[PDB]
Parts: structure tokens; sequence; C-alpha cells
RNA sequence: GUGGGAGAGGGUGGUGGAAUUCCCGGAGUAGCGGUGAAAUGCGCAGAUACCGGGAGGAACGCCGAUGGCGAAGGCAGCCACCUGGUCCACCCGUGACGCUGAGGCGCGAAAGCGUGGGGAGCAAACCGGAUUAGAUACCCGGGUAGUCCACGCCCUAAACGAUGCGCGCUAGGUCUCUGGGUCUCCUGGGGGCCGAAGCUAACGCGUUAAGCGCGCCGCCUGGGGAGUACGGCCGCAAGGC
């Protein structure tokens, strides 16, 4: 319905929760997926394994897509985003590249008083 | 700021004697050049606290030339204070 | 009267007639607020690091001249007022500091 | 691997208009290197600092960057 | 005086990017969030994640230091202007013009007050959620004053080096910032660490004295009662001395 093939694979992962998202070359999302969209609910969303689950999750709807090829791109720190990386390349989605891109102030906003 | 030429201008002005620089005349004459830039710059940003803690350690060294000069030699004094305009 | 190098990068996608216009309004702006001019080293086209006004590109000017002192100020003001110039940053002129020398 | 400095000829450390050169003391992302890497002193660092940030408002350095790996 | 410096010292104006929130558009479903685990909360009126655009406020990552400046409070993107202090070199000028300083006058973090603005994030009070003997509390979701700006008050603090200012004298070693020099190094000014002599109840201090001395100011005189009461002065009030 769509046919991309190649494209965007964006892990948003934090210590609550990992998140993936599988979008188009141009940014445009196609499927995905996260811990509550398996089974999991509470802080078993955060585990590794859930990553892997949810990272396998978005290729499987991925390659539904007919997506092939991937440039991988990591945001946050979190447990097992870097499950979420090793599941999504033996997904079998051929990954091209992989970029950390965890957004980070310059110091603008007073964070909450647990983040200090 | 104050300049080279516009320094010089008030030692040449102030001087005893040619090539007399630091003369009791010519430094309560500079002194009182900066003071008067000084407060210039006070009169708007009047918010500017530190430089009007320079001012009054300036204007402190000038009342105590002052004091002096007029001590020794009360003549040079008055000579002082009416070619400035102080007091 | 001080020297200062002034720095206007504005947008590449001019053409000739554009171009020209803008520049010469520029030198009238120096013109106009005492501004002798020394040196001009005009770049042009440059990659930018990150986009300027979505361009991935700009258009270099560099200028050193000599200006009276309370002028500068006003002059970056009537120089920032040009829709097509992107950005002016004037900077009092220093001498050239070297290293591993 | 060693100095950015130690590999360079006389370069004016005041030049926010050389990149070529400028780019050299920024990392992979785009951060100013630390003095270690470096190998600058600590007035020489202290102006290529300066340098480097109004280059970076002029566009012509990164004020950062991505990433790649890890 | 002349000639050189280094600096988040101060005031004014302008400008830059990251991020958060919100608004608009696209693409995209079933959750997101959050905890020890949870719930409140937000999501089918389409959230979260992703891309583009806009609006606004606040604070400046790397550089950054065990660094720098300031009398103190304190000062950190970049630019320009206005301005204070200070270090060095030259040995040029004046010729004791010095030190200190009761009172006075000025400055003085944060909170707080008044009149206007502003309001993104945070968040006293407050409203909710689970913990769980119990919630006025530690955890979670909201949230007002306030936080920000202008002007005018308030005048406190672990305002701390818990060490008043100035000058002279008394081993060195080492790290460092910043000048000068004939730049194995020496010389001047800062910041640190070890230590001579000495000091100290001890801990410690030790050319950045807590050593040896002189000058001047402030202050102390067992605990509780009490920084209370009375009085006075200040303040719109809180309240301060
Ligand atoms: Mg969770
Ligand atoms: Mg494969
Ligand atoms: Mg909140
Ligand atoms: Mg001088
Ligand atoms: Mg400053
Ligand atoms: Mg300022
Ligand atoms: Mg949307
Ligand atoms: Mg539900
Ligand atoms: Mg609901
Ligand atoms: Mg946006
Ligand atoms: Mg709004
Ligand atoms: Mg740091
Ligand atoms: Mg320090
Ligand atoms: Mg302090
Ligand atoms: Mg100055
Ligand atoms: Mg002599
Ligand atoms: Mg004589
Ligand atoms: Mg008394
Ligand atoms: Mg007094
Ligand atoms: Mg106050
Ligand atoms: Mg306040
Ligand atoms: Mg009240
Ligand atoms: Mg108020
Ligand atoms: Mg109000
Ligand atoms: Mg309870
Ligand atoms: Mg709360
Ligand atoms: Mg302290
Ligand atoms: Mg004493
Ligand atoms: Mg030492
Ligand atoms: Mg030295
Ligand atoms: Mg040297
Ligand atoms: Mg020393
Ligand atoms: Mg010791
Ligand atoms: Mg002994
Ligand atoms: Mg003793
Ligand atoms: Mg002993
Ligand atoms: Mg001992
Ligand atoms: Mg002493
Ligand atoms: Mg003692
Ligand atoms: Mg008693
Ligand atoms: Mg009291
Ligand atoms: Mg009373
Ligand atoms: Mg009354
Ligand atoms: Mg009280």
């Amino acid at each position: 319905k769509r046919q991309v093939a190649s494209g965007r694979a964006y892990i948003h992962a934090s210590y609550n929760n990992t998140i993936v998202t599988i979008t188009d070359p141009d940014g445009n999302p196609i499927t995905w997926s996260s811990g509550g969209v398996i089974g999991y609910k509470g802080s078993r969303k955060g585990t590794p394994y859930a990553a892997q689950l949810a990272a396998l999750d978005a290729a499987k709807k991925a390659m539904a897509y007919g997506m092939q090829s991937v440039d991988v791109i990591v945001r946050g720190t979190g447990a097992g985003r870097e499950q979420a990386i090793r599941a999504l390349q033996a997904s079998g989605l051929q990954v091209k590249s992989i970029v950390d891109d965890t957004p980070v102030p310059h110091n603008g906003c007073r964070p909450k008083k647990k983040f200090r | 700021p104050i300049t080279k030429e516009e320094k010089q201008k008030v030692i040449q002005e102030f001087a005893r004697f040619p090539g007399d620089t630091g003369s009791t005349e010519v430094q309560v004459a500079l002194l009182t050049l900066r003071i008067n830039r000084l407060s210039e710059h006070l009169k708007v940003h009047k918010k500017d606290h530190h430089s009007h803690r320079g001012l009054l350690m300036m204007v402190g060294q000038r009342r105590r030339l002052l004091r002096y000069l007029q001590r020794e030699d009360p003549e040079r004094y008055r000579a002082l204070i009416e070619k400035l305009g102080i007091r | 009267m001080r020297r200062y190098e002034v720095n206007i990068v504005l947008n590449p996608n001019l053409d000739q007639s554009q171009l020209a216009l803008e520049k010469e309004i520029i030198q009238r702006a120096l013109e106009n607020y005492g501004a002798r001019v020394e040196k001009v080293e005009e770049l042009g086209l440059r990659r930018l690091a990150y986009p300027i006004a979505k361009d991935p590109q700009g258009y270099f000017l560099w200028y050193q001249v000599e200006m009276p002192e309370d002028r500068v100020n006003d002059l970056a003001r009537e120089l920032r007022i040009r829709d097509n110039v992107r950005r002016v940053m004037v900077v009092k002129s220093q001498e050239p500091f070297l290293a591993n020398a | 691997k060693a100095k950015v400095k130690a590999t360079l000829g006389e370069f004016d450390l005041r030049d926010y208009r050389n990149v070529e050169v400028l780019k050299r003391f920024l990392s992979e992302t785009g951060k100013i290197l630390p003095r270690r890497r470096t190998g600058l002193s600590a007035k020489e660092q202290r102006i290529l600092a300066k340098t480097i940030k109004r280059a970076r408002i002029l566009g012509l350095l990164p004020f950062t960057e991505k990433l790649v790996r890890k």
C-alpha cells in the first residue's frame, strides 16, 4: 500500500519505556511499536526484552510494507536501547547506518526537582 | 574614553614647568577630568554601582591632594580652585 | 573613528541585479554612517554548517572599515533592516595573535 | 593520537573566518575540544573558544553535530 | 607620567543556537506517562513516537579548570558602546601629599512588599493518586503566588577563610593564572598544596600566618530565661537595628 523498501528507523528509549518508529526517507511514519504495543504494562515495558520485541514488531510490520534497508537514529539513554539496536539488526532488515541523536539543551529550562 | 591628546592638552594646561607631569596641580586636574566624565556616565546608567564606587574613590583622592596643596601653598590652591571650578 | 570588520551574510539565490542592489545599498549605508572602507573581501557562496533561513548555504562579504564610535550600533541596525540580508556581525579589529609559533 | 596544535603551521588563533583550520578543534559532535586534546595553552584555548563561537554565529561552524554509530 | 597587558568586574542596547511548552500541517495507531510496584493523569474530539512551519518565555551545552574578575553580595552564549578596578616595564614628574576610621553616606544573595508589565519550564499554598498501622510528610499527576523585566521599598544569611584593614620582618619545595627579562632559569603580581623557625588546648597555621612586631577600628566576659520584654529609631507591611 506504500512500497518504501528503504527508510529511517527511530528508536526513542527512556528509563520507563522503549518506543520504535519506522518511517519513509523524508521522515513520515510507516509503522511503530513499543513496550505497551506488545503485552507489557508496567515497569515491564522498560526491560531490554520489551525493547527487543518492540524492535522486532516494528520490523515485521515494516517488511509487510516492503522495507528492506534502514538508517537508524537513536534517541535517549535507557535500558536496552542497545538491545533495540541488536534486535533491529538481526531482524533481517539490513541496517545502513546508526546515529545517536539524543536531544540536549544548551541549558534553557529548569528541570523537575528529581532532575537536579 | 580619554584619549592621549585629550589628556596631554590637560597636562600642558596645568603643568608648572615644562615636562612636569606628576605635580599636585596636574594630578588634581587629571583626576578632575576623570571625575567629570564619570559623573556624566553615571547621570544615565544610574544603575552602574561599581563605577560609582570608583567615583567615590577618585573624589576622595582629589580632596586629599587639595587639602594638602591648600596646606602647603594656599595661593596655588585658590588658583587651582578658580581654574577648575571646584568647591 | 576606530577600526572594524563588517561581516555580511546574505541569501545565495540572488542574480546580478539583486546582488548589486543589496551591495550598493550597503555601500550607501556605510557612506551615510561615516564609515570609510579599507579592504573588501567578497567570498560569496559557502556551505553553512547549519541552515540559515532554511537555505543550506550563504553568500559572504567582509569589509574592513574605520568609523566613528557611537555610530556602529545604529549602523548594524540599518544593515539588518534589509530583508535579503540574513546575518550581520560587526567586530572591533584585532591584531593577528598567532599560535604554534 | 596527539594534539591538534602538534600538527599545524603558524595560524591565526583569532581568525573566525578560517574554517579549514578551526574545524580541527571540534569533536565528531559540534563540541569544542578540551585542552587535553587541543594541545593549546590557557590563554591560547581561551582565545580559540571565542573565535570558534564567533564563527558559529556566522554559520561557518556547527553548533552541534550528530554522532555516528554508537 | 609614558608604554604595555589579562580578566564571567559594572551599565545599556542588539543578536545566536540547543532544548521545553503551546499552535498549525503532514504522515501514523493504541497507547503514552509514571513507580519499588502502582494509581491519579493525558489518548478514538487521533495522543505518544516522526517530519515541516509558527509563536513565546527563560537559561546559556562543549570551551570550564583543582581557572579568572570584584570591596563584598556576587559575575558565564556572541556583538558593539559607555565605565570601574588592577598587574608589569621604564626610574620620567610631585615631594610625606601617609595608615586607620566612631558617626554619616552608599552597596548589599535569596525570600518578601508596592505599582505596572510578562509568564515557556519550575513551583511554597492548594487539589488529587499509590505507600500502606496513620497524612497534614518523603514517591506520582496537576497547580497559584513567586521565579523574569521596569521603577520604588525591604537590609537579613553558614553575607564563611566562621580568620577587620595597612606596613615591616622571618627556610624552602611543588602545581598553577598573568606580566617582564639576557626565557637551564631568574624577576613581579594572583591562586593552591606540602613544609623551616615559630605559634596552638588540640585540630591545625606556617612569606595568601593562626609566626615576630607597630598603628587604628569592631567585638567578648558562665549556661538557661533571650536575641525575649520595655523603650527608642527605621519600614507601606513582613519585620529590622
Ligand atoms: Mg513504564
Ligand atoms: Mg540482516
Ligand atoms: Mg509539573
Ligand atoms: Mg597606562
Ligand atoms: Mg564581564
Ligand atoms: Mg554585561
Ligand atoms: Mg500532529
Ligand atoms: Mg487504559
Ligand atoms: Mg480518559
Ligand atoms: Mg518546531
Ligand atoms: Mg502565549
Ligand atoms: Mg564543567
Ligand atoms: Mg574559583
Ligand atoms: Mg561566596
Ligand atoms: Mg578598561
Ligand atoms: Mg625620581
Ligand atoms: Mg625636587
Ligand atoms: Mg561604636
Ligand atoms: Mg562607618
Ligand atoms: Mg536585598
Ligand atoms: Mg529578589
Ligand atoms: Mg503576602
Ligand atoms: Mg513584585
Ligand atoms: Mg504582579
Ligand atoms: Mg496516603
Ligand atoms: Mg508535584
Ligand atoms: Mg564558605
Ligand atoms: Mg586583632
Ligand atoms: Mg607557593
Ligand atoms: Mg612568572
Ligand atoms: Mg614568558
Ligand atoms: Mg607565588
Ligand atoms: Mg600545613
Ligand atoms: Mg616543629
Ligand atoms: Mg601567639
Ligand atoms: Mg604540636
Ligand atoms: Mg600535628
Ligand atoms: Mg601578616
Ligand atoms: Mg589563634
Ligand atoms: Mg545569667
Ligand atoms: Mg530578630
Ligand atoms: Mg520594639
Ligand atoms: Mg510609623
Ligand atoms: Mg523573622
